[PDB]
Order: C-alpha cells, then sequence, then structure tokens
C-alpha cells in the first residue's frame, strides 16, 4: 500500500505519455502551437544556458590546466576538454537549463490553464488536450534540448580554448590537434540521444504535472517544485544509464 | 577480456574468457565470422609502452 | 571547404608570428 | 530600473542580514522548525526522505559518472590505476560543490519560494505586519539561519555519499583493488581543499536562500504567479552557484595548485 | 505575430544547427574532397 | 431545449461523499436553480452533468442515452448541445474574444468565414459586447469575462446550457443585469438553462424550477410556486436567508413576482408548461400550499 500511492501518479504519466505518442503519430501535428512552444523554450532558456555553461566550462579548463600542468603531460588537456565537454557538460548543462527553466515552465503554463478552467473548456468542447497542448510542447522541448546541446558544446570548447590559451598559457596547437584523440562519432552520438531523451522526459514531466495540478493558494507552485525535482532526479539517472551505454563504446576502445 | 585478437594486424575479434586448466590458461575469443586452420598460431603480445 | 583539413589544420589566431 | 532594481535586491539582502540576530534572540522555535522543515522537507516530497534524499541520489549518480567515465579512458590509455586520484579531485574541486549547490538550490530553494509565495498571496505577511512583526525579520531571516544551521551536514552527507559511490563503482563493479584505490585517494586528497569547499558551500546556500527568499516574498499574481517565481529563482540560483564555485577556485589554486606528482 | 515567431525560430534554429553540424564534422573527421581509391597489399596492417 | 433525466447520482472525493441520491427531473428549456449552504457541492454536479467528472453512481439520461455509460466518441455529439457558462468564463487568454467566440463554430462547422463573422457579431451583440470583440480575456473584467463565456456557449445553438455561479465577483445590480440576460436568451432560444448559486435574489425572481442540496442530499426539487410556499424547515430557512434553523454557523456545525423577459422579446414558452405542470403537482400539495399556488396563479 505504501508502494501503490507514488505507483498511481507513475501510471498517470506512463498513460499519459503514452496517448502523447499515440496522438503525435495518428492524429495531425499543431506546427503552429509547437513553433510558439520552441519559441517559447529558447526564450525562456537559452542565456541561462550560456551564463551556467560558460564559467563552469572555464573552471573545469582550469581545473584539468592546472592538474595537468602538474603532472608534466599539460599538451593532452584539448582531449579532457572535448572529453567531459561533448558527453557530460553538454548534456548536464542542457539537463540544468532545461528542467529548471523550460520544464517549469511548462508545468506554470498548464497548471495556469488547468485552475482557470480552460482545459475544462476545451474538453467540453469536444477537444483533446492531449493532442492540442502536449504533443507540440513534448516536440518543442526536445527540439530546444538538441539545439541547446549543440550550442553549449561548442560554447564550451571555445571558451575553454580561449582560457586555457590566453590565460594558463598552453599551446593552442596542442588544444586543437588533441580534440579528438578521445573524442569521435560515438561521443557525439551518444551526446545527441542524451539530450533528446532529457528534453522530452523534461517535457512530458512537466507537461503531466501541469495537467494534474491541485489548485488552491499554494497548488501550482508546489507542482512547478515538484516538476523540478522530479526532473533532476530521473534526468540524472538517465544520464548514468546512458553514460554506461556510451562507454561500453568508446573511441579510445 | 576485451582486449583485441587480431590476424595480420588487423582487429577481428576481442577476448571473451580466461579460465584455468590444470598447469595452462583456456583463452576464449572470437574471430568475428572468420575461419582460421587448425594449424593457426596464437601469440599475447604488448601492444603499447603502458601496458596494452 | 574543399580544403578543409580539420580543426587541427586552420590557423589560430594570437601567439608569437 | 535596472539601478532601482539592484537597489530593491540589495536593500532586501541588507535588512535580512541585519535582522539575523534579532531574529536568534526572539525566533528560536520557528528556527528549529525550519531547521526540521529543511532537512526533512515537507509535503509529499518528506515522505520520501526530504532534501536527504534528493541530494544523497544526486551526488551518488554524480560520483558513479565520475567513477564511470574516468576508469574507462584511463583504462583506454592504460594508467587506470589513478583513478582514485582522478575522482578525488573531481569530486572536491568541481563536481561535488556544483551539484549539491543545484539540488540544494532545488529543493529547498524551490520549497522556501513557493511557501513564502503562498504566505505572500494568502495574505500572512499582511497578518504578520499588523500583528506588530517585522516579516523579513520573522520569515527571511529564520530561513537564512536554518539554511545555515543546515547546510554542513548536508554538504558532508553530499561529499560522503559522493565518495562512496565512486570507490564503490570503481572497486565493486570494474573489480578495481581497494587497496589501490584507497592509496591513491589518501594520498592525493588534501583536507585543506575541502575545508575550502565547505567554505564555498555555506556562502552559496546563503545566497541561494536569499536569491529564493527574494523571489518568493515579493511574488504576485495570485496561484499563477509563485511557479513563475520559483522558475526565475531556479535560473538565477543555477548562475549564482556556478559564478560562486568558478570564482572560490580561481581565487584559492591561482598562484599553488596544491598538488604535486613530479619532482 | 506567427509570421515573425517563424522567422526568429528559423534563424535560431539555422544557427544552433550549424553548430551542431560543425560538430559533428569536427569530431567526425568529414572531408568533402575529390579523392581516387586505391589499394595496398601489407604483410602487416599493425593495427590499422 | 432537452430534458436532463437524473436518477440516484452519487460523488465521492475519498473516504468523504459530496453528495448521495440526487434524483430530479429537469424540465426542457425551464430555467432551473440548484442551490444550498456553501460547501455542498454544487459545480461538482454542474460539472457531472455534462461528464466533465464521473459520478460513482447513478444515471444522466440526456435524451435517452445515459452519457454516463457512454463512449468517448460519442461524448463528441452529446456536448455539441450544450453551452457551458464557468465562474470565470474559462476564456482563452491566447485569443482575442473575438476569436474565443469563433473557436467552437472554427472547431466543429465546416462554414465560410464572412458566416462565422456574421454569427459572432450577432451572438456579442446579444450577450452586450457589440464593439469588444478586439480586446483580449486579461483586459476584460469579470462580467465581461462571463458574457464573453456565454457568447462563445451561443454560437452552435445549444439546447443546455449550464451556468456556474453567476453571482460571484458581482455585486447586487451587475447580478440583476445577468438574470435578466439569462433569462431573455431562454426566452429567445429556449434552452434549457441550469444554474448553480446560493445567491438568494437568483432564486427568486429568475427559477423556473428550485432544488436544494443539505447534508450531503437533496431536500427537495420542484417548480418555482411549490418551492416559495413550502413550509420546511431547511429550505424556508434558506430562502430567507435566516439564522434559526437546521443550517448551522459553518459546515461542521450542520411569492415574488418572478423575473419577465425583456418587452419586444418572444414570449417564454417555459412559464405556460410550467404552471400546467404546477396544476397537476397541486394535485397532491398541502392545503395551505394549495390556496397560496391557486392564488399566485389566478392573479
Amino acid at each position: 500500500g505504501q508502494l501503490e500511492k507514488p505507483l498511481a501518479t507513475v501510471g498517470g504519466f506512463f498513460k499519459m505519455s503514452v496517448m502523447t505518442g499515440k496522438a503525435l503519430f495518428t492524429r495531425p501535428f499543431q506546427w503552429k502551437e509547437f513553433v510558439l512552444q520552441s519559441w517559447f523554450l529558447i526564450r525562456v532558456a537559452f542565456l541561462p544556458t550560456l551564463a551556467v555553461s560558460i564559467p563552469l566550462t572555464v573552471l573545469i579548463i582550469f581545473t584539468l590546466n592546472i592538474l595537468l600542468a602538474e603532472f608534466g603531460a599539460a599538451d593532452v588537456s584539448g582531449a579532457g576538454a572535448a572529453l567531459g565537454a561533448v558527453t557530460q557538460l553538454g548534456p548536464l548543462v542542457t539537463v540544468l537549463v532545461v528542467a529548471g527553466a523550460g520544464s517549469t515552465a511548462i508545468c506554470a503554463d498548464l497548471g495556469a490553464r488547468t485552475v482557470r478552467e480552460e482545459i475544462d473548456a476545451l474538453e467540453v468542447l469536444g477537444i483533446d488536450p492531449i493532442e492540442r497542448l502536449v504533443v507540440p510542447r513534448v516536440v518543442a522541448s526536445t527540439f530546444v534540448a538538441f539545439m541547446l546541446n549543440g550550442a553549449v558544446i561548442t560554447i564550451g570548447l571555445v571558451g575553454g580554448f580561449f582560457f586555457g590559451v590566453y590565460i594558463q598559457n598552453v599551446s593552442a596547437g596542442a588544444y586543437v590537434s588533441t580534440l579528438t584523440l578521445l573524442t569521435g562519432f560515438p561521443e557525439v552520438l551518444i551526446s545527441v540521444v542524451k539530450a533528446t531523451l532529457f528534453g522530452m522526459i523534461a517535457g512530458l514531466v512537466g507537461c503531466y504535472r501541469g495537467l494534474t495540478v491541485a489548485g488552491g493558494s499554494k497548488g501550482v507552485g508546489t507542482a512547478v517544485n515538484e516538476t523540478l525535482v522530479l526532473c533532476v532526479v530521473a534526468l540524472f539517472a538517465v544520464n548514468v544509464v546512458l553514460t554506461t551505454i556510451g562507454v561500453r563504446f568508446g573511441t579510445g576502445r | 577480456i576485451g582486449d583485441k585478437v587480431r590476424i595480420a594486424g588487423m582487429d577481428v575479434g576481442n577476448v571473451k574468457s580466461m579460465e584455468i586448466d590444470g598447469d595452462k590458461v583456456v583463452i576464449g575469443y572470437t574471430l568475428g565470422g572468420r575461419t582460421i586452420g587448425t594449424e593457426s598460431r596464437a601469440a599475447i603480445r604488448t601492444d603499447t609502452i603502458l601496458g596494452r | 571547404c574543399g580544403q578543409w583539413r580539420g580543426i587541427a589544420n586552420v590557423p589560430l589566431p594570437g601567439g608569437p608570428g | 530600473r535596472f539601478l532601482d532594481s539592484m537597489g530593491h535586491v540589495a536593500w532586501f539582502v541588507v535588512q535580512a542580514i541585519v535582522h539575523v540576530p534579532h531574529a536568534f534572540r526572539h525566533y528560536r522555535r520557528e528556527s528549529l522548525r525550519l531547521v526540521a522543515e529543511i532537512g526533512m522537507g515537507t509535503g509529499a516530497m518528506a515522505v520520501i526522505g526530504g532534501t536527504v534524499a534528493i541530494i544523497g541520489f544526486v551526488t551518488l549518480s554524480a560520483g558513479s559518472l565520475i567513477a564511470i567515465q574516468g576508469f574507462a579512458s584511463l583504462g583506454n590509455i592504460g594508467v587506470e590505476a589513478f583513478t582514485g586520484f582522478f575522482a578525488a579531485l573531481a569530486n572536491i574541486r568541481v563536481v561535488a560543490p556544483v551539484v549539491t549547490g543545484q539540488a540544494l538550490a532545488a529543493t529547498v530553494g524551490a520549497g522556501a519560494t513557493a511557501e513564502l509565495g503562498a504566505m505572500r498571496i494568502s495574505e500572512e505577511v499582511d497578518a504578520l505586519e499588523v500583528m506588530g512583526i517585522k516579516s523579513i525579520s520573522y520569515l527571511v531571516s529564520t530561513r537564512i539561519m536554518a539554511g545555515a544551521i543546515v547546510i554542513i551536514p548536508l554538504y558532508a552527507m553530499a561529499i560522503l555519499l559522493s565518495f562512496m559511490s565512486a570507490q564503490l563503482v570503481t572497486t565493486i563493479f570494474y573489480s578495481q583493488s581497494v587497496g589501490t584505490y584507497e592509496h591513491y585517494f589518501h594520498t592525493f586528497l588534501r583536507v585543506d581543499d575541502v575545508m575550502w569547499s565547505f567554505l564555498e558551500v555555506i556562502i552559496m546556500s546563503v545566497i541561494v536562500m536569499l536569491n529564493h527568499c527574494y523571489f518568493g516574498y515579493f511574488a504576485s499574481g495570485g496561484a499563477v504567479g509563485v511557479g513563475e517565481a520559483v522558475g526565475r529563482s531556479m535560473r538565477t540560483s543555477l548562475i549564482a552557484i556556478v559564478l560562486v564555485v568558478l570564482l572560490a577556485s580561481l581565487a584559492l589554486y591561482g598562484t599553488d595548485p596544491n598538488f604535486n606528482l613530479t619532482v | 505575430s506567427i509570421k515573425g515567431t517563424l522567422f526568429k525560430l528559423g534563424i535560431f534554429s539555422l544557427v544552433l544547427l550549424t553548430f551542431t553540424a560543425l560538430i559533428f564534422v569536427v569530431f567526425g573527421q568529414i572531408r568533402f574532397n575529390r579523392t581516387t581509391e586505391y589499394s595496398a597489399i601489407f604483410k602487416n596492417v599493425s593495427g590499422l | 431545449g432537452v430534458q436532463i433525466d437524473v436518477t440516484g447520482l452519487s460523488k465521492s472525493f475519498g473516504s468523504s461523499k459530496i453528495w448521495e441520491d440526487v434524483t430530479m427531473s429537469i424540465p426542457a428549456g425551464e430555467v432551473s436553480v440548484l442551490l444550498g449552504p456553501s460547501g455542498t457541492g454544487k459545480s461538482v454536479f454542474l460539472k457531472s452533468l455534462i461528464g466533465l467528472l464521473r459520478p460513482e453512481r447513478g444515471s444522466i439520461v440526456i435524451d435517452g442515452t445515459d452519457i454516463l455509460q457512454c463512449s468517448a466518441k460519442e461524448l463528441y455529439e452529446i456536448r455539441t448541445l450544450f453551452g457551458v457558462l464557468f465562474q470565470d468564463g474559462a476564456l482563452f487568454g491566447s485569443m482575442n474574444i473575438y476569436d474565443n467566440t469563433a473557436f467552437p463554430l472554427r472547431e466543429h462547422t465546416k462554414k465560410s468565414e464572412s458566416e462565422i463573422r456574421k454569427i459572432v457579431m450577432e451572438k456579442l451583440d446579444l450577450v452586450g459586447m457589440p464593439n469588444d470583440g478586439h480586446k483580449f480575456p486579461g483586459e476584460i473584467s469579470g462580467g465581461m469575462r462571463k458574457r464573453a463565456g456565454l457568447a462563445r456557449a451561443l454560437v452552435l445553438d445549444p439546447e443546455i446550457i449550464l451556468c456556474d455561479e453567476p453571482d460571484s465577483g458581482l455585486d447586487p445590480v451587475r447580478t440583476a443585469y445577468l438574470s435578466q440576460l439569462l433569462i431573455d436568451i431562454n426566452a429567445q432560444i429556449d434552452a434549457t438553462v441550469l444554474i448553480v448559486t446560493h445567491n438568494i435574489n437568483i432564486a427568486r425572481t429568475v427559477p423556473d424550477n428550485m432544488g436544494m442540496l443539505f447534508r450531503k442530499q437533496l431536500v427537495m426539487f420542484g417548480p418555482r410556486e411549490v418551492l416559495l410556499t413550502s413550509e420546511e424547515p431547511v429550505v424556508k430557512q434558506f430562502l430567507n436567508g435566516r439564522r434559526i434553523g437546521p443550517i448551522g454557523m459553518s459546515e461542521e456545525k450542520d411569492v415574488p413576482p418572478q423575473l419577465q423577459a425583456t418587452p419586444g422579446m418572444p414570449e417564454r414558452k417555459a412559464v405556460a408548461r410550467r404552471k400546467a405542470r404546477v396544476r397537476e403537482i397541486l394535485h397532491t400539495l398541502p392545503p395551505a400550499a394549495q390556496a397560496a399556488i391557486l392564488e399566485e396563479l389566478d392573479r
């Protein structure tokens, strides 16, 4: 009985996601809502994404450079600079600035629609919310996560190059020539898969929590907080699983 | 386990198992669908200076 | 595009020379 | 506008800081209740463990990621006995402070923003002001004191679980000997780094609590605006945490890296 | 306002997919030159 | 206007029960009102009438089809008969009042945009918003939001209208205005209007039929004349807003002439049918109620 309580919400989320997939592959797509939600997520989670990605990659590059300079092998730093940035820094900054901003925004928007009885207004008009609202939001979440992951990886690599060369006086040719030493097609492919899955899961969780808001006076805030916590936990677990799968393939081996 | 198995310098498979049988080690590997003769010669060899 | 030899073979700004 | 907003947040943080002794003397039971609420969560998230469980899961995941990728790369190169040396410097310098900060931000900060927004909407702040009570001193200063009291145990658990996850992944799943891992871990780890990391986490937690209390205290727009306040507070908290960790690491190890391997 | 939103989204998507394609080109070692195919015989390729 | 048949309807949010055994027969085309003390779950009943909520027991036999035992595909046509005014209007904030009004016309019909503009302008002028098409729901007030929700409900020629607390956030004057508008609408289209409210001014001038929920039950449902002359302690206490009676201080401690349609509006056919039913009902009423209702009908 103790496990049966969260299992009901788990089943509701899973059934809602199954219906979302069915509406995506069966019913006509909502291009207008998809465009609107894509631009909304981009405008709500682009500047924070850079503002979190730039200092974090600078910190990682600084730590790697000092540790390797003491180690003596300061010419292979770019290798690590690539290896983290493609496979962990990109998807994890995507996790943070998607779950914090876009997932919470989707949950708040759908909760606002629910408490204002707009969902019931759609439902009494014969329309299905899962096809008109959830599908464009999940697709927009996936698209924005993909693009943001690409931008994060690129900006992180460039910032690491500039910091290491112009501050810690490492050699630029060693940075650019060692980037591909440990990173190849498997790493960028697993990064793309991570970003796509993270965006899809964040969109699904945000939509499901927004549709099932409790109203009241703290229901929307509680729903947003629960959305954020669930997204962080689920995306970290999925990142662990996908990291294991990706290192099973490997560029070095 | 997982080390490369090669034929004429090009990778053909991996090392799958290593067991102790009497005074010998039986190492099981894969050839990736290729065929070798019963008179073939195997050799464990050092690949790099770091111990591969 | 046609002469693209890689990110390691593109001239980089800064440094001596 | 921009200067006006900066001045408003500066006034809020100054007023919250200067009322810490007043809150400490006048309100002790409220501080203890907030310490319990922050440590063990509230609402539906409290039944699973609250902030402790979320922090533990996220830090275990981060340590597992470090051990996994680290061991894979070093085994590909060949020098895989350095994993214990690589994991520790990964956890202390970059990974554990930032990750614990983001998890603390999410759980505690979003809960505080939601609570203060609900109080603002439900006219409870007006009720406190009518009854002759400093609302900032009663709410925000108490939150700050509770966060300062609770952060050290939380980050201690985070560090412990990150180290445990890295060691377990390396020495059980990857079957590395425990002696080599423990040697390279305890030989190349300096307690000074851990102390400075604790100071970073304390400062970061104070800043995060101030930011989230600001976003929740001045909420508007009914129940709908509370969620938007939570989202904005989360974005600001992420940026502030990363910036704090970067600045502290740049200041500490700019000249002396505090790590020796070669002659 | 859907036209302007489409314009902005298209430009932003083009730039960020250019970045993703650039990452794929850089880390996948993609070349765009016309090449001729030759063959060689080795006693041992030495891990090539 | 079609008849709604409710029998044995029950609801339960968890271990608690919202109401039980609500058995009523809503007439066709007659304005009806369901009232009771606050916290009796009347909006739950109103939403269950259309299928937004699922009662645990009973049936709601609209036409001959019990909509509780009906598939989701069929409910895409039953709800075509409905028009719902929510408490705040439940408008869509992303589109203006004109698009909000035209939304179900574009969703269901196949009419050209010229016909859409004609119908939408006509219904907006009907509900007192001839030149407020371009505004958004955020800009307009609560009364205008109710009017816009009604206008959106009046475009597909509804046969049932469900009004949820039309007095919420409104002073008595604006409530009187909205009540007159609802009476005019029923005069024009003869839709089965059902209102849920605990307002007492509404419950003495507007309705043709009235029913009262008290302590998770339905005490009585009947016509206006029968209810306004009923010597039931709960009904007589509530309809006068008294203080001595079964209703307590809180949930834990538990004739008027009638509104007439505006001159120049087509005659209401619900009044004559209501009186025709009232005579057959009075056949069994207590003698004091019989005399009072006979005096009222013979005025």
